[PDB]
RNA sequence: AUAUAUUUUAGUAAUAGAUAAAAAUAUGUACAGUAAAAUUGUAAGGAAAACAAUAAUAACUUUCUC
């Protein structure tokens, strides 16, 4: 492999969801890798 | 080439049960190089042992 | 030889059975055969007479406030084989006056010493787990035992686990408590209340739950062996709100009945207080705004929690309320 | 003030002591308890399954009375495993000669000799002086435990060893003796008689058990 | 099957083991397991009697000490730092033995060196 | 499995909770181990422990009078140095290690009357190096050393592989006994009584096999096992014998106040000078 | 003491602890606990086998004691 040129797409994870927004039963929050932040009330 | 002793399926032994080892024990006489005679508890089946080279005869532990 | 007196001394210190007495002092395994097939370990004898001479030597060097005086008492006694004999292996629950008596301090002790070792701490495991505490009334401090019984409705007899399902028949009518003190208190002028809430009825106007007062006592007498809170005892000037069974409606959860014990504020004979019976507010109901009220000490809990089924409807007719709501069985 | 150097030198006990009654009882059932619970003497590795030693072993010993279809144990089946009935305690019995012990009292037979050091084997004696009597005192260029040291060095000729050059008491000295007005030897209880209750007061702390 | 040996070695491997040599563990009456428990607490409390006797003794020799240091270094300077040196290097007899059972023959030495 | 995210919900009450007893699964290990009614109840206190009556009558008010000096507080050792707060960025920032070392370090307490230097706890490994090869060789020295103690060791199994000696991981290699109590006192007695002396050459521990936290060590031969009474009277029984290393705990703050005290129990540390 | 019959033991095989960083079980649940490195040591044993030791007790509870 002369070249590299390999790699894959973003994961598009982060915050779905603000401070103050409003949610229904099952809407996701938040996407991430590990749990940079945990589940509340 | 490893010699070893190939192992059967062992006893599980439950939580609780687990009983612990009191080893079969004699009390034993231990007569030293002189006349002090001390008790011990061993388990080899012997009453009385005398001992010929001690601490009590060796130059090291006694300097008179 | 002051295990052997038995003159201010009360005469639970010693066990009843003389037979046993013998034995312990130079069995009880009924069977002829497995006593002839026993064999108890050797030079137990003597050395059992030496250490009861050491013990018995200890509490009579101990024997001489009041708190302090009683754990005196119970530190003196103890180690006393006899009482250990009684304690252990005799009910707890239906207390028999000379075999344990909860007047004499070391018993009590014991009792409490048992309570801690595994019934309170299920009953605390129960209040967290169910959400009881935080949810009715901010947190308790154990002190005392309180078992539940309904003994009226079907007949049978059990004392209530505590966070147990109880059928609708079951929980028909009223029930019946014992709250076992402990921690040296007053028994004449100190006075209680009980208090059976269910926090988890639906309120549809705010679209959460309100909190019902289904029975409560107040201005109870209590006694350290006589604890026993029937009809007999508490007569109806006491009932502040007289009993209402559990009545879930269908498809609204597991409704959790707590019973909550409080001992009056102490200030010459028993301190009475009225309650405004007509006034206070059963159907919706605030426990920690009538606590601030009258300045109640929650001492002790027990809790069940009941769910709707076939019978409850014949319940509600036979106390003639409404024919009770249905709800949607989606948590939409 | 004037500096007195004293002295407590003491015998260590050259025995196990003699227990209480109560003690020895427990210690008793103790052993007792052990032997209950012991396991089989496994004689299969000891003892070797035609040797004359083993074979000598086994004549020694009386086996356990084994089950047989058609009797009554009215004291339980024997449950036997190994050459042994689980349900008790199992007990084995047993130039060349046997091992006879030295008495532990030659101060008793003595019955006399308070200026002895074959007194009281299991205890811990303290020389004493008369002259109210007490310990050697002796009345500053030497340190003070050396110097003491020297001092009694001088009215035998006897073997002694500092414990260390730091004091106790009101400046005494602690030493230990290695080898052989009145020399007087003495336990703690002993020395409680012969002393002023005061003086015992002071220095009852030093003298052990 | 197995070599003689092997035997051998299995047959010490079961020396240690519990498997066949334990005997049936013991049950009680209650009242003797009453007994039991209230002799093993007699037991308890005189150990603990001992403990604090010991550990009073030396906490009184401790505090004689620290008097006589105080003293000490007040009077004699000299003296008081003489009985300071750190024994960093000090070692028992070795002559002065660990008690026996039962007495030697020549109970005591008198001549030495 | 949905969640993999731990997370203890917080609590409302001061009550402790030992949840095993709410459990009714094992109801023998609900009483304590020394409780007659369990299984694992064995007796503590069959007779008395002549070292340690020696070491408690004699020794521990001599151990007291040599160590105490006279107001010597406590010199606490070298820990984790907090960061100088002159930049931002020593905020939230872990310490700094120690300046000597990478580990922390104890403070060494004055020897007072409640800490007095006593024997704590005794430790015996006999790594059998020719188990590589041979597996119930590990077997005869687990057994060995049974006989030699009293008390049921532990297998000591290979933790590492390398290549240069036939070492692979997972082989059983040699026993592990810890002894502590009555049992470890009469060890010791027979290691200073019997062993020690019968050595040939034996000149006494080295003065340098200070742990420096006040432990002690030191090895003995495979030939001196065969000194050992419950091997002495068998020698038929016993072809191979192991030599072992011998480990000795101490409450002792320091190492030479262990070695004091270990010479109050006739050893000799004529090996060297500290 | 010795003979016969009938049975009982001896197949000897580990962990004896809710085991906790050697191997072997990779999915459920229930209960529990902490790793690693580095340093100082110790028969053969050292750069590199195994074992041991290496952070603070302020407050609290029970027990024993002046
Ligand atoms: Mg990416």
């Amino acid at each position: 492999s002369r070249t590299s040129m390999k790699d894959s797409a973003g994961r598009r994870l982060g915050p779905k969801k603000y401070e103050g927004q409003d949610v229904s039963t099952g809407e996701i929050i938040m996407r991430q890798r590990g749990t940079k932040f945990y589940p509340g009330e | 080439t490893r010699i070893t002793l190939p192992r059967r399926p062992a006893k599980k032994i439950q939580l609780g049960k687990s009983r612990p080892a009191i080893y079969h024990q004699f009390n034993v006489k231990m007569e030293l190089s002189d006349g002090s005679v001390v008790i011990r508890r061993s388990q080899y089946p012997k009453g009385e042992i005398r001992l010929i080279q001690d601490q009590r005869n060796n130059p090291l532990w006694n300097p008179s | 030889h002051i295990w052997s007196d038995f003159t201010t001394r009360p005469s639970s210190l010693s066990i009843q059975s003389s037979k046993v007495k013998n034995y312990l002092f130079q069995p009880s395994i009924s069977r002829r055969s497995n006593r002839i097939k026993y064999s108890p370990p050797e030079h137990i004898d003597e050395i059992f007479r030496m250490s009861y001479d050491f013990l018995e030597q200890r509490s009579s060097k101990f024997y001489e406030n009041p708190l302090k005086k009683d754990a005196l008492l119970i530190k003196a006694e103890i180690n006393n084989p006899e009482v250990q004999y009684n304690f252990q292996f005799n009910n707890k629950l239906n207390n028999v006056k000379d075999i344990i008596d909860y007047d004499v301090p070391v018993y009590r002790h014991l009792g409490k010493q048992h309570w801690e070792s595994y019934g309170q701490m299920l009953l605390m495991q129960r209040l967290e787990t169910l959400a009881a505490i935080p949810d009715t009334l901010p947190t308790l401090v154990p002190r005392a035992e309180v078992n539940i019984k309904f003994p009226f409705s079907t007949g049978v007899n059990k004392w209530i686990e505590p966070g147990e399902f109880l059928s609708s028949n079951v929980t028909s009518m009223r029930p019946i408590f014992k709250i076992q003190e402990y921690e040296l208190v007053n028994v004449e002028k100190q006075l209680y209340t009980v208090l059976i809430v269910n926090p988890d009825v639906p309120d549809l106007s705010n679209d959460s739950f309100k909190t019902a007062l289904c029975y409560g006592l107040v201005n109870i007498n209590l006694t350290y062996n006589d604890n026993l809170i029937d009809p007999r005892k508490f007569h109806s000037s006491n009932i502040i709100a007289d009993y209402l069974p559990p009545v879930p409606e269908k498809n609204a959860g597991k409704q959790r009945f707590v019973v909550w014990v409080f001992r009056q504020p102490l200030i010459q004979g028993p301190n009475m207080l009225e309650i405004d019976r007509k006034e206070l507010s059963r159907d919706d109901f605030d426990i920690r705004q009538f606590t601030k009220k009258y300045n109640l000490t929650a001492i002790g809990a027990h809790i069940w929690r009941s769910e709707w089924d076939a019978k409850v409807a014949a319940v509600r007719e036979k106390y003639g309320l409404p024919p009770g709501r249905v709800f949607s069985r989606v948590r939409r | 003030p004037k500096i007195k150097v004293g002295v407590l030198l003491s015998r260590i006990p050259i025995i196990k002591s003699e227990l209480n009654e109560l003690e020895k009882k427990y210690y008793e059932y103790q052993s007792e308890l052990e032997k209950r619970l012991m396991w089989t003497f496994p004689a299969y590795f000891y003892f070797k399954k035609g040797t004359v030693a083993e074979h000598k072993f086994l004549s020694l010993q009386k086996g356990p009375i084994s089950k047989k279809n058609g009797i009554w144990f009215p004291r339980g089946i024997p449950d036997i495993k190994h050459g042994r009935e689980r349900s008790t305690k199992q007990e084995v019995k047993l130039v060349n000669r046997p091992v006879i012990p030295n008495d532990r009292i030659t101060e008793a037979d003595r019955s006399n000799d308070m200026k002895s050091l074959e007194r009281q084997l299991s205890r811990t004696l303290y020389l004493l002086v008369k002259d109210t009597w007490k310990f050697p005192n002796f009345d500053e260029s030497k340190p003070l435990h050396v110097h003491a040291e020297n001092e009694l060095k001088l009215l035998s000729g006897i073997y002694t060893w500092s414990v260390s050059a730091t004091p106790i008491g009101v400046f005494i000295v602690k030493s230990h003796i290695l080898a052989g007005e009145d020399f007087a030897w003495l336990t703690k209880g002993e020395i409680s008689e012969y002393v002023p209750k005061d003086y015992f007061n002071k220095t009852e702390f030093l003298l052990a058990d | 099957s197995l070599s003689p040996l092997a035997q051998r070695v299995v047959t010490q491997l079961s020396v240690m083991s519990a498997s066949r040599k334990q005997p049936k563990l013991l049950k009680l009456a209650r009242e003797d397991l009453i007994k039991h428990q209230t002799i093993e607490k007699c037991w308890s409390i005189y150990q603990q009697q001992q403990r604090e006797r010991r550990n009073l003794q030396l906490e009184l020799q401790y505090k004689s000490i620290e008097r006589s240091m105080n003293l000490l270094q007040e009077l004699s300077p000299r003296l008081f730092e003489a009985a300071n040196a750190s024994e960093k290097g000090k070692r028992f007899p070795m002559e002065m033995k660990v008690p026996t059972d039962f007495p030697p023959n020549t109970l005591w030495h008198y001549n030495f060196r | 499995p949905k969640s993999a995210c731990s997370l203890v919900k917080p609590v409302h009450h001061l009550v402790k909770i030992d949840k095993s007893k709410l459990s009714p699964r094992f109801p023998e290990l609900k009483y304590d181990k020394s409780d007659i009614r369990s299984p694992g109840f064995k007796p503590k206190d069959t007779h008395a422990d002549r070292l340690n009556d020696h070491y408690l009558n004699t020794l521990q008010s001599d151990l007291l009078l040599i160590n105490y000096s006279h107001n010597a507080a406590v010199v606490k050792g070298l820990k984790q140095r907090a960061w100088s707060g002159d930049s931002p960025y020593h905020l939230n920032r872990p310490p700094k290690n120690p300046r000597g070392s990478k580990a922390q370090l104890p403070d060494i307490h004055p020897i007072k009357w409640s800490n007095i230097p006593g024997l704590e706890s005794v430790v015996i490994n006999c790594f059998v190096r020719e188990a590589r090869e041979n597996q119930l060789l590990a077997i005869t020295a687990a057994l060995q050393l049974q006989q030699i103690t009293g008390c049921k060791p532990h297998p000591i199994f290979s933790k590492n592989d390398v290549p240069t000696w036939k070492l692979r991981k997972g082989h059983q290699m040699g026993a592990k006994v810890e002894l502590k109590g009555k049992e470890m006192s009469q060890f010791l007695s027979t290691l200073t009584e019997i062993v020690l002396p019968r050595i040939r050459e034996y000149k006494g521990i080295s003065n340098q096999s200070g742990n420096r936290f006040g432990g002690i060590s030191f090895g003995l031969t495979a030939e001196d096992i065969k000194f050992f009474p419950e091997i002495d009277a068998n020698q038929d029984s016993w072809p191979k014998t192991f030599g072992m290393h011998i480990n000795i705990n101490t409450s002792a703050q320091l190492d030479y106040q262990a070695r004091t005290l270990l010479s109050g129990f006739q050893f000799p540390f004529f090996g060297e000078e500290k």
